[PDB]
């Protein structure tokens, strides 16, 4: 019962964000890498556009493939 | 990479590298797709700069130009 | 393979949270001074080799073995 009341059941932190603030925070930790950052910004666009509706929310599942020193 | 390796070895404001020098370090001392080897070479420059400081001294910036790279 | 479990302990940027399977807590191994030993590089996997700084010990000449045998 102590495990069963401490995993989170329906408690979440907000998902609709300012887009340009997220863009500036992403651009100050890594150089380049435009495909990953555009994936994140398209996700936040979908989150902003859908907040009034009642549809199936499903978070992405990604794999990042590359040589051994790039910033995965 | 270079601000981190200069700050982390106490030589901040005492040593500096040029752009031709960074390009020579990339082309002649590194064969990688990632960026870890470049960080190790620039860290080697900063350690040897600290060693040279601790036995002599100078004032202002010492600028490492592209023809000073085989010294380090 | 335990070579794939050594990627977590020898990661220079990430080994301050090394998680053992016995202790369920993150443990900091980032002040430890790791020294490793090999006699060829070819049988080390490439992502594990890309974490370590390589120093080569070439082999002694005759004038060096002379002095080692006299003094030691």
């Amino acid at each position: 019962l102590d495990w069963l009341t401490e995993v989170p059941w329906s408690k979440a932190d907000p998902e609709v964000l300012d887009i340009n603030h997220t863009r500036q925070v992403l651009d100050e930790d890594h150089y380049g890498l435009k495909d990953v950052k555009e994936r994140i910004l398209e996700y936040l666009a979908v989150r902003q556009l859908t907040q009034g509706l009642d549809v199936r929310n499903k978070a992405p599942i990604l794999v990042l493939v590359g040589p051994p020193g790039v910033g995965k | 990479l270079w601000p981190k390796q200069v700050r982390e070895s106490g030589m901040e404001g005492r040593i500096e590298v040029t752009d031709a020098a960074i390009l020579r370090v990339i082309s002649e001392y590194t064969r990688e797709a990632g960026v870890r080897g470049l960080e190790r070479e620039l860290g080697k420059i900063a350690r040897k700069g600290a060693k040279f400081w601790l036995e002599g001294a100078w004032e202002g910036l010492r600028t490492i130009d592209a023809s000073d790279i085989p010294t380090y | 393979d335990p070579a794939s479990a050594m990627l977590e302990v020898l990661d220079p940027e990430q080994n301050n949270t090394f998680t053992d399977h016995y202790l369920d807590v993150p443990y900091d191994l980032s002040k430890v001074f790791f020294i490793t030993t090999a006699n060829t590089l070819q049988t080390i996997p490439r992502p594990l080799l890309d974490r370590m700084e390589v120093i080569e010990i070439p082999g002694y000449t005759n004038m060096e073995k002379q002095a080692i045998a006299r003094q030691y």
